[PDB]
């Protein structure tokens, strides 16, 4: 089995920008290497195969390069279109094998989160359970911490997280973060509150509320 | 013109069966090689099965070997996995796809030319719930401000997915509807969030609609501050 490892994992980059993705096997694949372009809710799409040879209609910005075990995908001036994830797959034996992707997203300036929590409806309280949201909203990079503390103690192993695409007009991320109690649990602590580390904050910001009616 | 079609996703408890379906026109179909190529979500492609153009020779994943059997029948033009002994770990989005010819021989191994639409397999034990529905009320450590923030907290509902609006589609700006996790009960649950201007609340209604079809469930939930 040949495996593939494309790098690097993510870009971002901008619209005219020089991109640069290379893929690397553990074997010779000789020339029997492809490149596809997937965006979200869609199947993935050839661009290059034989490590070198345009498809059909592909746009002449994409030029792929490289023979036996180091592989090169350039996209020459990137436009608004190409924002998407690209695999390279190796034809050279079975199993067939594809790399693990590689995400390029649109560059910006970094963005702050604006942080809200939010505490459990009534309704819920009445079911025996209890959730917990925090927003981090419209931040960039992607990159972000969130750590949940009731009464001060640091929760782990409650919590879920759900992160956005970048926004169609401004490009930026948000993420929605689920700490999930007993009402039991619940009902016994009063402050809750969601930590939040982000590049964008000199100091991280932490919003809190206190069970009860404050 | 050239197309591959796709049929016969769809939920199935662990240890059960299903037939996926990949019917090719366009192109002459027994020239071709055919392979099965699955994505489970978030995750990247993975080739699952491949058989040669005159159905001789089939090749499967080490993850699908004793489980899964890929067929062709050429009269109908149409290319079939048969997935048996299903698992939670075989949930994913399954592609039927074509390998490119180069200058007119076709060789089952290369770059693949057309991809069906995809069909979705999932495999777990649970069973069509409705979602429970409750508000993320805003809230305020002053009387006025700013912009504030409410949603919708949808939970415990099975499977996906499950479409969120607000005030009937009237309300676009601001809002964020997040992927939907998979909670250790086999419920999947999201929220959808939206920011306001503080002058909204309490002049103006926020209502969520959501509606979950695979159980016919629809719901209207007002979001006011507490």
């Amino acid at each position: 089995e040949i495996v593939l490892t494309q790098s690097p994992s993510s870009v971002s980059a901008s619209v005219g920008d020089r991109v640069t993705i290379t893929c690397r096997a553990t074997q010779g694949i000789s020339s029997w290497l492809a490149w596809y372009q997937q965006k979200p809710g869609k199947p993935p799409k050839l661009l290059i195969f034989g490590a070198s040879s345009l498809q059909s209609g592909v746009p002449s910005r994409f030029s792929g390069s490289g023979s036996g075990t180091d592989f090169t995908l350039t996209i020459s001036s990137l436009q608004p279109e190409d924002f998407a994830t690209y695999f390279c797959q190796q034809a050279h034996s079975f199993p067939l094998t594809f790399g693990g992707g590689t995400k390029v997203e649109i560059k910006r300036t970094v963005a702050a989160p604006s942080v809200f929590i939010f505490p459990p409806s009534d309704e819920q309280l009445k079911s025996g359970t209890a959730s917990v949201v925090c927003l981090l909203n419209n931040f960039y990079p992607r990159e972000a911490k969130v750590q949940w503390k009731v009464d001060n103690a640091l929760q782990s192993g409650n919590s879920q997280e759900s992160v956005t695409e970048q926004d169609s007009k401004d490009s930026t991320y948000s993420l929605s973060s689920t700490l999930t109690l007993s009402k039991a649990d619940y009902e016994k602590h009063k402050v809750y509150a969601c930590e939040v580390t982000h590049q964008g904050l000199s100091s991280p910001v932490t919003k809190s509320f206190n069970r009860g009616e404050c | 013109q050239v197309q591959l079609v796709e049929s016969g996703g769809g939920v199935v408890q662990p240890g059960r069966s299903l037939r996926l379906s990949c019917a090719a026109s366009g192109f002459p179909f027994s020239s071709y090689g055919m392979h099965w190529v699955r994505q489970a979500p978030g995750k990247g492609l993975e080739w699952v099965a491949g058989v040669s153009y005159d159905g001789s020779y089939k090749y499967y994943a080490d993850s699908v070997k004793g489980r899964f059997t890929i067929s062709r029948d050429s009269s109908k033009s149409t290319l079939y996995l048969q997935m048996n002994s299903l698992r939670p770990e075989d949930t994913a989005v399954y592609y039927c796809a074509r390998p490119s010819a180069i200058f007119g021989i076709y060789i089952i191994l290369n770059g693949l030319d057309v991809w069906g639409q995809g069909t979705t397999v999932t495999v777990s034990s649970a069973s069509t719930k409705g979602p429970s529905v409750f508000p993320l009320a805003p809230s305020s450590k002053s009387t006025s401000g700013g912009t504030a923030a409410l949603g919708c907290l949808v939970k415990d509902y099975f499977p996906e997915p499950v479409t969120v609006s607000w005030n009937s589609g009237a309300l676009t700006s601001g809002v964020h509807t997040f992927p939907a996790v998979l909670q250790s009960s086999g419920l999947y649950s999201l929220s959808s969030v939206v920011t306001v201007p503080s002058s909204s609340l309490g002049t103006q209604t926020y209502i969520c609609n959501v509606n979950h079809k695979p159980s016919n469930t629809k719901v209207d939930k007002k979001v006011e501050p507490k």
